[PDB]
């Protein structure tokens, strides 16, 4: 079972430099290329750079050609993606994906979202939405800056009829989500709900009850 | 490059339905082709390698086929989860190329929307504005029709909405929209109100609450 | 521009010490300007160019068959230390090109 996970995406400023990682195990990771792909949001697949199992040749796309730059450990086992002369293109989720020469981009990371933008990072206001058959209890996460954030109930424990929606950016310039949970009426008197919201750009980590509030 | 487009952008079938996605390459690329399974907000998954190869783990129903430029893949009988973007990709030559990516979309009976209306916190009226939410919570079609009344009066430019993907389970949406004001606006007017004209209702759903409760 | 890379196999051989192992790399030119190397992960944990065509350890020997595409990389008298894992390259002598490392196989010697 091949295991691949990102780290290093955060927000960056146009220009300036940011260094991209993917840990690797389940494989020898000498013996297959690395690639990476980039994806912007509500955009295609895009290839951007791919290295060689030893390291000895290294690829690129025209786009990112003499600005970024691809790099491999082997005793680390991880690929490593340096950065340069950020753009706000370059806004994207970048994945490591290993290659089998022809059959590239056998298994996927799920990415780490790279933002390139002047504003800086503001941490998330969550606002109780409280209930007043079938009920809502939710969330609002609400003011906050780049993207993701991280929303469960009770700890991951409650997973059903949950709807954690897509980041809106309003006019403030912030994102902006709201995630509600559908559950029957007589179930607010008895179990208890609780918000996790995790916001790692400014690593906030905020906890609410939702409580009907009569 | 080789370019690739891919065809069609966007598709609706029932479940046990066969879909077909055309893909077409500039130049040709022998067999080196694969298909990618996309479900939104995860990674790529690998589904079909070699044109028509079957990866492991993958469900037989899916299906490649292509020789030259064209190739094709196909689902033998659509499940509700299979709501995902399926992209081709060529492994000719650099750079390497994508398709611009078709949505699959599960096809449903009409659900009624489920509409909650929530007040904004008097902890958001301490940050200075306020916000009403309305919920539209499993309902199909995708497409509603979310006007709000403050006062009996129909607002513009002051809402915002985002729409949840299909659910892999039942095949329905949920939608939110959302009524950002100033806490003076929120303290002049008392009655607010969500009108929701969808297919699945026989009239308008208007969920509405009072300040002052 | 044209992603070729080699061909490598068999995945996993299996030879008794002193026997002759023979492995293949097969790899499609887009120009006569092109090499092919012969590698090993030393214990040093780096490609090392065993043996090349065009033109050491005469041990390790490199042969074109004369179907245009198919190259023998074999190991004479193959011992105990030559087990690990081997690879083959193709380098078009191309101005900025570099090199296509084929997939890799692994090597065993026994009794
Ligand atoms: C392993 O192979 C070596 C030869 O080394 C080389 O690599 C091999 C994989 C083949 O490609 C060989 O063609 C190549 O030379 C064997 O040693 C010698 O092999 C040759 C066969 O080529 C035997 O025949 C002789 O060939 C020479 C020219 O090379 C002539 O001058 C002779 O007249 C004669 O025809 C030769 O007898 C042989 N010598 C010895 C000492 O073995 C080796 O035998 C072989 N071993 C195994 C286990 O297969
Ligand atoms: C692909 O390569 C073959 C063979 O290349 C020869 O051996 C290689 C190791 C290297 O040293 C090359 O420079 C050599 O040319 C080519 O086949 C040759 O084709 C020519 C005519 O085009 C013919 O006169 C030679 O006899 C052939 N030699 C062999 C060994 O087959 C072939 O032309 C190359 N094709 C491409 C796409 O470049």
């Amino acid at each position: 079972e091949v295991q691949l996970l990102e780290s290093g995406g955060g927000l960056v400023q146009p220009g300036g430099s940011l260094r991209l990682s993917c840990a690797a195990s389940g494989f020898t990771f000498s013996s297959y290329a690395m690639s990476w792909v980039r994806q912007a949001p509500g955009k295609g697949l895009e290839w951007v750079s791919a290295i060689s199992g030893s390291g000895g040749s290294t690829y690129y796309a025209d786009s990112v050609k003499g600005r970024f730059t691809i790099s491999r450990d082997n005793s680390k086992n991880t690929l490593y993606l340096q950065m340069n002369s950020l753009r706000a293109e370059d806004t994207a989720v970048y994945y490591c994906a290993k290659s089998y020469n022809h059959p590239m981009f056998d298994y996927w990371g799920q990415g780490t979202l790279v933002t390139v933008s002047s504003a800086s990072t503001k941490g998330p206001s969550v606002f109780p939405l409280a209930p007043s058959g079938t009920a809502a209890l939710g969330c609002l996460v609400k003011d906050y800056f780049p993207e993701p954030v991280t929303v469960s109930w009770n700890s991951g424990a409650l997973t059903s009829g949950v709807h954690t929606f897509p980041a809106v950016l309003q006019s403030s310039g912030l994102y902006s989500l709201s995630s509600v949970v559908t559950v029957p009426s007589s179930s607010l008197g008895t179990q208890t709900y609780i918000c996790n919201v995790n916001h790692k750009p400014s690593n906030t980590k905020v906890d609410k009850k939702v409580e009907p509030k009569s | 490059d080789i370019q690739m487009t891919q065809s069609p952008s966007s598709l609706s079938a029932s479940v046990g339905d066969r879909v077909t996605i055309t893909c077409r390459a500039s130049q040709s690329i022998s067999s080196y082709l694969n298909w990618y399974q996309q479900k939104p907000g995860k990674a790529p998954k690998l589904l079909i390698y070699a044109a028509s190869s079957l990866q492991s783990g993958v469900p037989s129903r899916f299906s490649g086929s292509g020789s030259g430029t064209d190739f094709t893949l196909t689902i033998s009988s659509l499940q509700p989860e299979d709501f995902a973007t399926y992209y081709c990709q060529q492994d000719y030559g650099l750079p390497f190329t994508f398709g611009q990516g078709t949505k699959v979309e599960i096809k449903r009976t009409v659900a009624a929307p489920s509409v909650f209306i929530f007040p904004p916190s008097d902890e958001q009226l301490k940050s200075g504005t306020a916000s009403v939410v309305c919920l539209l919570n499993n309902f199909y079609p995708r497409e509603a029709k979310v006007q709000w009344k403050v006062d009996n009066a129909l607002q513009s430019g002051n809402s915002q909405e985002s729409v949840t993907e299909q659910d892999s389970k039942d095949s329905t949406y949920s939608l939110s929209s959302t009524l950002t004001l100033s806490k003076a606006d929120y303290e002049k007017h008392k009655v607010y109100a969500c009108e929701v004209t969808h297919q699945g209702l026989s009239s308008p759903v208007t969920k509405s609450f009072n300040r002052g409760e | 521009r044209p992603w070729n890379p080699p061909t490598f196999s068999p995945a996993l051989l299996v030879v008794t010490e002193g026997d002759n192992a023979t492995f293949t790399c097969s790899f499609s030119n887009t120009s006569e300007s092109f090499v092919l190397n012969w590698y090993r992960m030393s214990p040093s944990n780096q490609t090392d160019k065993l043996a090349a065509f065009p033109e050491q350890d005469c041990r390790f020997r490199v042969t074109q068959l004369p179907n245009g595409r198919d190259f023998h990389m074999s190991v004479v008298r193959a011992r105990r230390n030559d087990s690990g894992t081997y690879l083959c390259g193709a380098i078009s002598l191309a101005p900025k090109a570099q090199i296509k490392e084929s997939l890799r196989a692994e090597l065993r010697v026994t009794e």
